[PDB]
RNA sequence: GGGUAAUUGGCGCAGUUGGUUAGCGCGCGGGUCUCAUAAUCCCGAGGUCGUGAGUUCGAUCCUCACAUUACCCA
RNA sequence: GAUGUUAGGAGGGCAAAUCCGCCGAAUUUAAGCAUAUAAUUAAGCGGAAGAAAAGAAAAUAACUAUGAUUCC
RNA sequence: ACGGACCAAGGAGUCUAGCAAAUGUGCAAGUGUAUAUGAUUCUUUAAACAUUUUACGCAUAAUUAAUGUAAUAUGUCUAUUGUAGAUUUGUGCCCCACUUUGCAUACAAUACCGGUAAGCAA
RNA sequence: CCUAUUAGCUGGUUAUUUUCGAAAGAUCUCUCAGGAUCGCUGGAGUUGAUUAAUAUAAUUUUACCAGGUAGAGAUAAUGAUUAGAGGACAGGGCCUUGACCUAUUCUCAAACUCCCAAUAGGUAAAAAGGGCGAAAUAACUCAAUUUGUAUUUCACUCAUAUUAAAUAAAAUAACUCCAAGUGGGCCAUUUUUGGUAAGCAGAACUGGCGAUGAGGGAUGCUCCUAACGCUUGGAUAAGGUGCCUAAAUAUUCGCUCAUGAGAUCCCAUAAAAGGUGUUGGUUCAUAUGAACUAGCCCUGAAAAUGGAUGGCGCUAAAGCGGA
RNA sequence: AUCCGACUGUUUAAUUAAAACAUAGCAUUGUGAAAAGCCACAACUGGUAUUAACACAAUGUGAUUUCUGCCCAGUGCUUUGAAUGUCAACUUGAUGAAAUUCAAUCAAGCGCAGGUAAACGGCGGGAGUAACUAUGACUCUCUUAAGGUAGCCAAAUGCCUC
RNA sequence: AGGGAACGGGCUUGGCAAAAUCAGCGGGGAAAGAAGACCCUGUUGAGCUUUACUCUAGUCUGGCUUUGUGAAACGACUUAAGAGGUGCUACUUUUAAAGUUGUUUUAC
RNA sequence: GCAGAUGUCCAAAGACAAGCUCAAAGAGAACAGAAAUCUCUUGUAGACUAAAAGGGGAAAAGCUUGUUUGAUUUCUAUUUUCAGAACAAGUAGAAAACGUGAAAGCGUGGCCUAUCGAUCCUUUAUAUUUGCAAAAUGACGUAAAUUACUUACUACUGUGCAUAUAGAGGUGUCUGAAAAGUUACCACAGGGAUAACUGGCUUGUGGCUGCCAAGCGCUCCUAGCGACGUAGCUUUUUGAUCCUUCGAUGUCGGCUCUUCCUAUCAUUGGGACGCAGAAGUCUCAAAGUGUCGGAUUGUUCACCCGCUAAUAGGGAACGUGA
RNA sequence: GACUCGUUCAUACUACAGUGGCCACACCAGAUCCCAUCAGAACUCUGAAGUUAAGCACUGUAAGGCUUGGCUAGUACUGAGGUGGGAGACCGCUCGGGAACACCAGGUGAUGAGUCAU
RNA sequence: CGCGGGGUGGAGCAGCCGGUAGCUCGUCGGGCUCAUAACCCGAAGGUCGUCGGUUCAAAUCCGGCCCCCGCAACCA
RNA sequence: UAUGUUC
């Protein structure tokens, strides 16, 4: 799969109209420690009683879901476009 | 242990135990998704319509009760 | 196992023998209107506004009009009940059913002929008549064509 | 997913602003009769892309590419 | 500090329904089970009274403000 | 296939909490006097009776994570609009078709309230 | 002692009559001995009907739809498949071998189709509606402020005195609420998949058994008649009438002799192959010789406790096929 | 005569008395001491220990005789390390208004480099080939950490197999 | 014998069938024992094992505290000058031993 | 049950328009051949259309070219499965902004039928929407006034965190637990819903009996056989099933004892022969009588030694363990 | 006689022939221009010398195909009943429905709106 | 039977990661030697087990067969 | 003080 790094297309945020975007690929980024969420986690694996969650272990599907992040050039808002699983994503390779 | 995976036997009768039930077909159907620009207009119309019908009768009220 | 859309529509959804090719010009010019009677025919061509197999040959009233699709409105059995169901297809798989064009057609027919029967008083009998037994009839046939039949031998 | 190191000649290998350099491999000649020993050219996107900088594989960066630890509430 | 059959005194054990400290499960439920629940429970140890314990704000509130504790 | 040698007596959908539906009862935009108090009531009586002119619960208004906001709208003590529809009114004290009114309810349409979109936005 | 721990599992679960009356499918489920949910059921209540009509209908008729199963075909296509016949690229010695082409020919398909049933299925058959006009409304539509569309209001009137086809103990309806049990099914006819087959496994339709007795099939959960308050008469169904056993040793016409005759669906086994047994037919040869044909009978036809058309027995049937 | 166990001894009280256990013999391992080895204990403290390597503790094998082959690749166990990668708390530093967020380093362990099989254990396959036939001393080749050595056998161990 | 839950004492059709008793016997009563110990199921256990998941005693190691009194060496910080490239200014090396801190060794 | 396919692939293989027509065959053209390129004729698709198969497709849905990003944001009515819940995948539309075309139009991914994922948590985007519980933080910002706790008016206000909405990180047992074995020491609740043994249906397999006649039999199909084929019987083998028994029907063999069957081994009486005699073989009526001693093995089975007249085959819950 | 836009989408197609042309279609003459390619072949543009040779129209063929009817045939198959027959495979009867291939014969079109010429 | 691996020169083995098939021994030829070995030089030999399918392209990828090998065939 | 078979 292969997409350009820019893309004509209607800005739905701040300019109601069809404008350039740069294209690029969105990364999930890093849990924070701060987050309510890891706080509760961490307070509950805090003494004994061992592992107090589910740890995840079955691991079925090898792809994921291509988020395509779309950043108007214009009105500098950014949007987010998911594309069909693949396996090989290439931003803006030769035709 | 191996089970029976399916039949439809039976399921007619009981089907019919209480008759095929027919849709009830009611006389007016909501118009919620149906062919705006058009259903709009037929809101504007009876609009039109009762405005008419309300003032001509208020004023026969009006001019009948001095 | 296996239930896709068009799961058991080979001979259904298949053209008929040199009858294939696109629907023609004159099927975009027949009249729709609001609650007349639709024959839903998929045409196999026309791949958008395709209809579900169940509803192949079967007729409904049009409960809504798009510039190039129609909803039709086809009772379904489900078991223990008939249920109303709203099929959305577009206008090449749709057809102006005949269904009630006997009725019509009679409906005008008794109309002139019950205003000239008031008109001369006449009492007429207008329903249907489901003819039944004849009278009897009182046939010449000369005897040059009465021919006798006998049971046949076996060879 | 974190940290570290590595992949430049066919093999192996270290080297960084005024730089591609080599032992083995290739080829013949040669050698004291045949093994063992010197010699020349052939062998390089300095893994990949981009970036900084009169003056870079070189300086930074990201992509996959391997080996160690260590991490797992999707 | 020791030592004293110096003088005068106290503690010890029983009993527990209510009461005050400590210690401390699992069965169970989650239709499995590990956090959780059972439960700050049962069992175990200690300590009081006719009641005990709590109690005269390093308290609430945010109001036109309340005013130790306990209980309904 | 399992239980039953015989007889007598005992022997198993109950109690409490909480929710709803159904039905009966009382009152009704209110309903329930909670705990508690008083009273020539004090065998019964641990029940009956009572409550100096915004306690509390549920209901009376919804919607939103939420700051919050909150139901025609002052032309009018008419009380949104249709199609059916109970009852009523007259004409052809008892048959029927036209009139009159239009309960409940059903199917729709309209407004208006809260939230979200969209447009505008001092 | 916590503790009467828990148990989707086994066992039990206590008066009468009356009325109504199931499911053993389906979806999801760490689900397959369970559960929730739908369906089937009861109770309650309202709205209706009570106006031989409307709503309505496991029904038909009329009109109009849709189909590719049975069948058919192999020369219509695809995929197979046996043979020759005729005729202008290759091989050898004007000849042969073939290939190829043309017209034929034998035979096939669940995953083939030019064609295409029967059965099954759908829609419509008028009054809250239709038809025909005028006037209003709209921000819609159109070239159209008067094109069209829709709505509204006025008109006229479209069988009803048999009812816009027939028939209908059709309102015993429709709807709402609460809730039980059930969610192991099995059998028969017909169709059908796997299997050598099975009282095997898995499906479709309807009817049953289950949940259900009664008469018959000797006997029998499912076959036939027929479904059930308590009685008196009558007459029958299925099936029987020699005795068991109520009713014919009835009548009438044929067939059959069995040294293992035969004798009611399910049903309680019988085949290929034979007979110069006898009874009818058919086609050939001058009342003769053949070849066929099909009724009953016979051979083929062997199993273990003693034995079963149910028993006795039955042959001028009490057997077989009729009337 | 064969098998097993060397023997005396012991055992599944109430279905197994044995070839099982023990045994002497043999071998291996840890430990130089109250900061040791092995073990007990909640803590305090203790057993061995009134002990001291001819000892104590932990294993395997199982008299004598004759022997006890190869493999440290794997898994264990174990030995050295400022050359060494990784890591926690802590610490230090940077930034911030602070919480925080970033970096940096002399632990052990793992990794790296060795040792160890009387530690757990493991210990190959195709072809061709000798004046009859047969076999293959011999040769070629693939391949392992090593390719089952000395012995022994249809063994209480061999299916085929009577 | 039949059919039946496919092996009846009972049912159907037959054979038959005549009181009470004594002693043996092991064909049958699919005889008795006893909620099959084999097998399967149960979201019922338990014993045991491991490179199953999650933990834990012990054990190894580091940090803080206990923790006092001295010395030396090294390192780091702070501070003044030189040198290199270098846009009144910014970075790197060295020189002092100037004040402060950490580590390693050693003494009581 | 049968033949398969899926967890992908595509900035084009998506969108629009235009032009063109494909596979194959025949004939012809230096190198040049069965195939290399070119020309003509025929050519209903026999090509191609990402993939499995089935539908669809010829001025196209195929090939080439040109321009593009509609593979965009938001929201309905709904279809499939179905409880008429969800996800998912579609259909018809509406509000924006665009692409393409001269335009009518077409385009909300792939010609159609498959190509996928809840809660909680995390993550990143959007917002003139909000909060962090007595308050403030842009900012004394803008206008007046004095030595102040002055007065009016400002959509735009600290770090961090939490919320709303939208995608994504995944549960393939795919309506979605974080999970290795062993028990021959075993326990409990049950199950004939389910195996191991009898019985029952079936009879592939095992055993037995027929029909035909190519051949064998020196010649001669049928004395005796009988290939290629084909019809049955039996329940003495083993299978198949799971109907009955898991609140228990004692699971091999032998010994002992009785009875039964006949598909007869011997004995009785017969028929045929490829029958001289002798011996034997095939066959009929016949179950009255009898069918043995031992070595090895737990065996059944088997195999030898030996006698015999013959040492036949079977059943009785694989007869028979109070 | 003809043309444009259609409808039906083979009675309309295909092959081989014959006939026909004044405006009519068309073949045809050219490439300056718009446009287009390797190629004015096509497409596009500008024309009117020539021709019915072709396209087109009409007709023909014991033509193929298509179409309609007959016949196959009440055959095949099939709904309902059967204590019907048969050991079964299968096959009747009663109340009903009813094909296909092949073969034979006829046919080879019809038509809406508008316009041109005479 | 359930699998889950392999068939390539005469032998044993690479490429077998789609396009250009390698090494050793073997065989042939010539040298060296009186001769034979060893040695030196230079050649040749692979139809990739078989039949289909995908692909511009298959010995390679995908299936179906023919052999070879290795596990499994347990509770009664 | 490389190795270097046989007839």
């Amino acid at each position: 799969v292969n997409v350009p790094k820019t893309r004509k297309t209607y800005c739905s945020n701040k300019c109601k109209k069809h404008t350039m975007h740069k294209v690029s690929q969105y990364k999930k980024g890093k849990e924070r420690l701060s987050s309510l969420g890891r706080r509760r986690y961490d307070m509950k694996q805090k003494g004994f009683g061992g592992q107090t969650k589910p740890v995840f272990k079955k691991k079925a599907k090898t792809t994921k879901k291509i988020v395509l992040k779309l950043e108007c050039t214009k009105c500098k808002k950014k949007r987010f476009q998911t594309m069909k699983r693949c396996k090989t994503f290439e931003m803006g390779a030769d035709k | 242990a191996k089970s029976k995976n399916h039949t439809n036997h039976n399921q007619n009768r009981k089907a019919h135990k209480n008759g095929i039930k027919k849709p009830k077909k009611h006389k007016f159907m909501s118009r919620k998704g149906l062919d705006p620009n058009f259903f709009r207009n037929q809101k504007y119309c009876l609009k039109g319509i009762q405005k008419k019908k309300k003032e001509l009768k208020l004023k026969a009220k009006q001019e009948k009760n001095n | 196992k296996s239930r896709g859309k068009r799961s058991g529509t080979r001979y259904k959804f298949s053209k008929k023998f040199r009858k294939h090719g696109e629907c023609t010009a004159n099927k975009y010019l027949e009249k729709l209107n609001y609650g007349d009677y639709v024959d839903i025919v998929c045409d196999s061509t026309q791949q958008k506004g395709m209809p579900f197999n169940y509803y192949h040959g079967k007729t409904g009233k049009i409960f809504h009009i798009t510039k190039r699709g129609v909803g039709v409105l086809v009772n379904k059995r489900v078991k223990h009940r008939i249920e109303q169901k709203k099929v959305c297809v577009r206008i090449e798989h749709v057809r102006k059913s005949r269904c009630n064009e006997d009725f019509l057609l009679r409906k005008i027919k008794n109309a002139e002929l019950i205003k000239e029967a008031k008109l001369k008083n006449e009492h007429i009998n207008i329903k249907r008549k489901t003819e039944g037994p004849k009278p009897a009839a009182m046939i010449k046939v000369p005897p040059s064509k009465i021919i006798t039949i006998e049971p046949l031998p076996f060879y």
